[PDB]
């Protein structure tokens, strides 16, 4: 079509852009599998309790 | 305006996805300075707490 | 800043190339005073502003 | 402590706010300053009908 | 929207507008707060007159670096005449 | 504060600008009427050698 | 337009910030309010009773 | 960078969570070295009687 | 079931961040952007008539 073959366009850059995202993803993953703060939260929870317990 | 007022919405898509696959990139790579400049910042704030 | 920038670059231009033009220009008289005698010196003034150009 | 946070994070707002508000200012006051796609399509229409029909 | 959470919304515009018209009070009246805001609005004034002056200096700048242009051209055009001939 | 800061800090770069530049266009305006003479001397040489 | 937005989160922290700060005081014994009402309303069930 | 601003309130929302969380746990113990609820179906059976006679 | 708030906020925010900067940059002349792709498209509009 005519704006329909513009907007072919769109979805095609867009489906771009995820596969983008999803290397850029793909290879961070990669970096940290090489090598094997979340608990750190819940630790310095326990403390500042037992401080106001005590 | 809805003509634009569509766009508008798709265009913030557009542009959130432009900028923030650049700067991903980037800190991909090691540039961009603000991926670890900031956790910096507030890792040391957590410190500075502790 | 941004009307700035540039006119701070545009100016290191204007310097490195009259700074060039002048070396020339000046090579050619000591090439040319030692193919054939004479003399002078810059005295001061203009010796003080060759600390600027180099 | 997390109210006295996001009391922050409403202050960052309304000046993103108010530092997009003044890029448009002034944005505005050139326009009105020195001295038009707009009507041009309506023009662009005006001949691609005023043609195709003839 | 329930009548429960239109309520809760009456209630936190209460308590939202009570809190900034209490913090136009302490900050209009208790003397720290008075002080560091007018230290910050003295501190705008200087601010401002700091941008004339880089203002004047920058069409100032470019005025020379405008002449230090217009000369530069000038003793290219006195060299490719004594590059040509000598 | 920090703002005022860099604000006067850039001011300060072009105070400067203006000057590193006011004095070469003089400081090269003096090798100008050296060059000057010495060509006048180099040419009024060799158009007699003596 | 803005606040409007923060105001809502806002709740959510002043909520978060008073009850977090109570009940740790009421898991220590202090607060007082959590040992005081439940005895009223139970004392009004026994009244019932 | 109020992208920053926001990672810090994700932060502190974390911890909240994770407060609560211990407030909690804590609690749960508590019981553990040791109800009105059966009391509410009895305190019906009698009044339904009572009211029945 | 936190940051599905906070992602929504964030993107609000990174578009903030972004938007800002670049606007600014675009009033000011740099950016690059803004003066090359309505060449472009208006050189379309041009090839077009």
């Amino acid at each position: 079509g005519h704006m329909e073959a513009e907007v072919d366009k769109l979805e095609l850059m867009f489906q771009k852009a995820e596969s983008d995202l999803d290397y850029i993803q793909y290879r961070l993953e990669y970096e940290i599998k090489t090598n094997h703060p979340v608990t750190l939260l819940k630790e310095l929870s326990v403390i500042k309790s037992r401080y106001q317990t005590l | 305006d809805p003509i634009r007022s569509f766009c508008g919405k798709l265009r913030s898509l557009a542009s959130t996805l432009d900028c923030e696959t650049a700067r991903l990139q980037r800190a991909l790579d090691g540039e961009e300075s603000d991926f670890e400049d900031y956790p910096m910042r507030i890792l040391y704030d957590l410190h500075s707490e502790v | 800043y941004a009307r700035f920038k540039p006119v701070a670059v545009e100016q290191k231009e204007s310097k490195s190339r009259i700074c060039a033009t002048v070396k020339k220009t000046m090579n050619m008289i000591q090439k040319l005073q030692k193919q054939t005698d004479l003399e002078l010196s810059p005295l001061t003034k203009e010796e003080k502003t060759a600390a600027e150009q180099f | 402590h997390m109210e006295a946070e996001v009391d922050k994070l409403e202050l960052m707002f309304q000046k993103a706010e108010s530092d997009l508000d003044y890029i448009q200012y002034r944005l505005e006051y050139e326009i009105k300053t020195n001295h038009n796609p707009v009507t041009l399509l309506k023009e662009l229409s005006v001949i691609k009908s005023r043609y195709q029909t003839l | 929207s329930s009548d429960l959470e239109q309520l809760c919304s009456h209630v936190n515009e209460k308590i939202g507008n009570i809190k900034k018209t209490l913090s136009l009070r302490n900050c209009g009246q208790e003397p720290t707060l008075k002080t560091v805001l007018n230290k910050i609005g003295d501190e705008i004034i200087v601010i401002n007159e700091l941008l004339n002056k880089l203002e004047l200096e920058i069409q100032y700048q470019e005025q020379t670096n405008n002449s230090l242009k217009e000369l530069c051209e000038s003793l290219e055009e006195d060299y490719k005449d004594i590059e040509h001939l000598k | 504060q920090t703002l005022k800061d860099d604000i006067n800090i850039l001011l300060d770069k072009a105070r400067l600008e203006n000057q590193e530049g006011i004095d070469f266009i003089k400081a090269t305006k003096v090798l100008m009427e050296k060059n000057s003479m010495d060509i006048m001397k180099i040419r009024e040489y060799f158009q007699k050698y003596g």
